[PDB]
């Protein structure tokens, strides 16, 4: 009667019955769950919208580039990523909202430029292309930093680089923001130089322009391919070399097809269209000698969530509030793991980190979520799980809603600084895959002590209902009006509103987004999806 | 254990009872909501039974306060 | 080497550090100022009492070197680098 | 009038000003000071007779070994270490008092065997000397047990053994505790195979007899030696091949020099007498391709303690007592270290565990040394410290007086068996060499945070006035009264005064010497001197 089963009997058990699956239905009945049900619906919609807005083009001039470009031969950016990426494969757009709103006056789609992780004959690459339809495809600061991002995560990946280059140039209005500096348009290079001495492929494919620095892009790529008609390669533009000789030449006899192809030696395919262009970069790819697998083992044996992601908005309350309330993680975490299963590390110690095990489609991962104020013990467990997984070579996923650490003489006087800096020098100095999710708030040095941007985690995503501050906006309008002494009794409201509108303004996820801040921002349905992908990009770093 | 007097985390207002005086709870089940920091901190019954709340709503309790007795009902 | 304030995240610098001075008199360091803590908690506290040389040196254990005052902080620098180890 | 100096002068200042040295004059004057100086003299010149008898021999029995000894033309065994070492050079013999009233009705003197670190041709080597006056040679226990000590700090150290072999082989008496087991005979030629293989020089003189198991010494060097007149060398003895084949043969005819050096090949090196042995040693010593350092750099510009090491004993108060006083470590320090400077690390925190870094004759040391009873934050500033060191390769002098943790309910409750895992933890896994001197008591677990014998320090030394136990006397004589029940009022004090001196009498420093739990007992006037020698045979390590 006493102790008559077996602890494989539990563990291979029923899902009402399994002890370590989380059990959070929606109280779908509940009003409050509908209302966050409904913000949830409309923020994911608004960034469905503007993403389609991107793609479709929504002014007229937009339509007006498209139609030039489209007249001259040459497919649009998406339509190359399609027909260069595998028939029916996953592709991770990951700055697609980056531009917005960054400059006045300019609709700088995209950036200016698509980045994303494609799959190409089986085997997973990095691909960046310039839109020539965005002032001509010239970069502008934010261009120049995305194209750096992509290749930061090509290289700490083992990335394939693929560069479709049609590209007038930096562009000369903010050449101060764009040509010299550490992270500016030289680095491109340096990363491309930094990454074939590695083994990293870097291949280009000429589909338009590149003029002066992007000149160096073709010839700096182990392999490059250049199309007849549209593909120009030159250091000196026409324009510079009749300011300077006073010659006349038109792009397409000074650095055409034919004379880099022919006589120069710069290219080494030659691409009569779009399309034999994208044929010869898939034929490129497949005569990389890089194994299919180090490992043949699958273990692909994994069970979907048994609760729908369609649901978790219900249990994310309005993080814009005076008040914001709490909910526990768990709930999200019950709907992006395999079989809503999770082994908590110190289910009674931190209270308010929650670290433990789960899997994605069968590859095993360390969650860290933020479920309250950050304490000195939610901190050592948080450093000691790091530390754990650092052991196990186990990846790890931080899902940040963090509102600081806990104030006071008491909890100064007990180290609570020395143990945040514990967590953050665990987080910083491992050497696992980090992936990181806003999917509340981020403020001040909790952000620091949970896989920020700044600690180089592989991805940072962020749900379209995150805000990400130095500090929150109620705790930035009500220290700020107390701080500021000059301030008068009759111009309290006034400030509070304005500092808080600021905060607000500057928080947003598409702020942050258009900042390359982060890799994109996600839905949360979609969140479980995007992991898996990023965990299978990391599936080939050293 | 049978009565479950849990006092509080940190001093602060309590904002509404979720559950009426003299109701059945569960264990895990939430009995009110605590503000504090402009945060909302949610009271949990720690056992099965029928709560009673000791301090009355809408005002200030301090660190390690009495807040309900869980009474398991027969 | 602490020789004035340190607040929120500039209070990972001397934690982060191998070794760590604080002088007596300007030293402080906090994660949450008293601004903040007054906002959250309504008390009243110092810079010195709440993140002060003696709770980092005594009790916190933050801080590894006491310092009188400026120049006994650099002289506990300047023996701190003479203890590296280095060829 | 305000900052006027320069940090450089005080650094180099006057004793009086320089603000990092220790000043902790004696007060001779004191009666305490009086007792303390004249219990540590006695004690003192008691180890000093020992070890002197023990050279000198004192019953008729030794007399007539030794004169046994002499009269087949041999070398004593110190006279032999005399005659080996360089002539003016320093001998570092670690278990003199071992077998100490270990067997009753033996008077194992060194138990049977000689092991020290010598200088030869100017290179630190480990020397191993059997004693042939000692129960003819004969391996007990003990003696297995310190040629395993001496082949492990070698190994370690990467000094390279010269073995003096002159044993009859195992005793048969006590076959049980010799032949079979891992750390047993076969673990010396287990060593010896290891050691060559590493490149660590393995040299064996056959002054005498090996038999048996014991001719393997000779034959697994690298290079071999062998006495003329009393040099044999065989597997099977002439006892053995007689009652085997019924023939009688001499030693001389079965494995004497002239067939294992002429015929056999055993041996390399044929000598005619032990001064011929010995310089033959030394001639291979001498053709060891070893360099002399791997950097030129002396670094001898050290000043010597400002205080006298000869009032060390006026400081220790008595081990053994109902109440035992305490005392400043740093009055210690003060005695053994470069000019007396020391910088403390957490002068203020732990307040109970001493950290700081010191010199030994321009070695950098740290040093960790007791003061009281452990807490959680001595524990946690001893395990920093350790941390510390070790990631900048600083050697560790660790000083253990230690009476066990601090006991309670919010104490434990407070994690202070976490903290003293981490300080145990920090010790254990550290790379830099360890010495550790037991100064006061070492008792139970702190012992093992202290760096006790199952940790692996280089040497561990004991004082005269030190105590190894798994608690101290008072306490074990308490605990014990308090646990048994059985016990009846009417014989307490019989019971408490019996596990006193049970716990005095296995706690003694000879108790321990004999044992092989430490490297020997030293005065503490000599402890600086021992220090800086285990130092120097630290500078050879990989
Ligand atoms: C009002 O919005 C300000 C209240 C204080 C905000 C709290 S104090 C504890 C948390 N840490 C932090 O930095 N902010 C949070
Ligand atoms: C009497 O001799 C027994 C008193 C207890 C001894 C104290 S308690 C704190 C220290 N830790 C330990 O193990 N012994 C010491």
């Amino acid at each position: 009667e006493v102790y008559l089963f077996h602890p494989a009997q539990y563990e291979s058990a029923p899902a009402t019955t399994r002890p370590n699956v989380l059990h959070y239905p929606a109280e779908s009945t509940n009003p409050e769950f509908k209302a966050n049900t409904e913000r949830m619906k409309a923020l994911t919609a608004e960034l469905r919208r503007r993403v389609q807005v991107i793609v479709d083009g929504d002014s007229e001039a937009d339509k007006r580039a498209r139609d030039r470009h489209i007249s001259r031969g040459k497919l649009l950016v998406h339509q190359r990523i399609e027909k260069l990426v595998d028939p029916m494969s996953p592709f991770l757009e990951l700055s697609q909202l980056a531009g917005g709103d960054l400059y006045p006056g300019e609709a700088c789609h995209r950036g200016g430029i698509l980045t994303g992780i494609g799959v190409v004959h089986g085997m997973r690459v990095m691909i960046v292309a310039n839109d020539a339809t965005v002032k001509g495809g010239t970069y502008y600061p934010i261009t120049v930093k995305k194209h750096l991002r992509a290749q930061r995560i090509a290289e700490e990946n083992r990335l394939p680089c693929i560069y479709l280059v049609d590209s007038g140039g930096a562009n000369l209005g903010m050449q101060g923001d764009v040509f010299p500096d550490e992270q500016h348009f030289g680095r491109i290079f340096f990363n491309q130089a930094n990454m074939s001495a590695k083994g990293i492929a870097q291949i280009a494919t000429v589909m338009g322009s590149c003029t002066a620095g992007g000149a160096y892009v073709p010839a700096m790529s182990d392999e490059s391919i250049i199309v007849k008609g549209n593909g120009t390669i030159f250091l000196g533009g026409p324009p510079l070399v009749f300011a300077a000789t006073g010659e006349e030449v038109t792009p397409e006899e000074l650095g055409g097809a034919d004379v880099h192809c022919r006589a120069s030696g710069v290219t080494d395919y030659f691409a009569t269209d779009d399309l034999h262009a994208l044929y010869l970069t898939r034929r490129i790819v497949a005569n990389l000698n890089r194994n299919d697998c180090e490992r043949p083992c699958r273990g692909r044996e994994f069970t979907p969530p048994l609760y729908d992601p369609s649901e978790i908005g219900g249990f994310i309350p309005d993080m814009g509030a005076d008040v914001v309330k709490g909910f526990d993680v768990r709930a999200v975490i019950a709907r992006l793991v395999d079989g809503s299963e999770f082994d908590e590390f110190k289910k009674l110690y931190g209270d308010t980190l929650v670290c433990g095990f789960a899997r994605f489609e069968g590859m095993l991962v360390g969650i860290v979520a933020n479920n309250g104020i950050l304490y000195s013990e939610s901190a050592l467990k948080g450093a000691h799980f790091v530390e754990l997984c650092s052991h196990r070579n186990i990846p790890l996923l931080f899902l940040q809603n963090i509102t600081g650490f806990m104030v006071g003489k008491t909890y100064e006087e007990g180290g609570i600084a020395k143990n945040g800096a514990k967590l953050v020098t665990a987080v910083s100095t491992t050497h696992v895959p980090k992936i990181t999710i806003i999917i509340g708030g981020s403020y001040g040095a909790g952000n620091y002590g949970m896989c920020g941007r700044a600690f180089g985690p592989r991805f940072l995503f962020m749900w379209p209902n995150a805000r990400i501050s130095v500090m929150g906006g109620n705790q930035a309008a009500t220290v700020l009006a107390l701080t500021n002494s000059k301030l008068r009794e009759n111009e309290v409201q006034d400030f509070k509103a304005k500092v808080r509108s600021k905060y607000e303004y500057e928080g947003s996820c598409y702020y942050s987004t258009a900042r390359l801040w982060d890799d994109g921002v996600i839905a949360p349905e979609d969140t479980r999806a995007v992991v898996v992908q990023a965990l299978l990009s990391t599936l080939s770093a050293p | 254990n049978g009565s479950a007097s849990v006092l509080s985390p940190m001093p602060g207002k309590v904002t509404k009872l979720l559950v009426a005086d003299g109701t059945l709870v569960q264990q895990g089940q939430a009995i009110l909501i605590l503000e504090a920091m402009k945060m909302e901190h949610v009271v949990k019954a720690s056992c099965d039974g029928e709560v009673k709340f000791c301090v009355h709503a809408d005002g200030i309790v301090g660190g390690s306060t009495l807040l309900a007795h869980i009474a398991s009902a027969a």
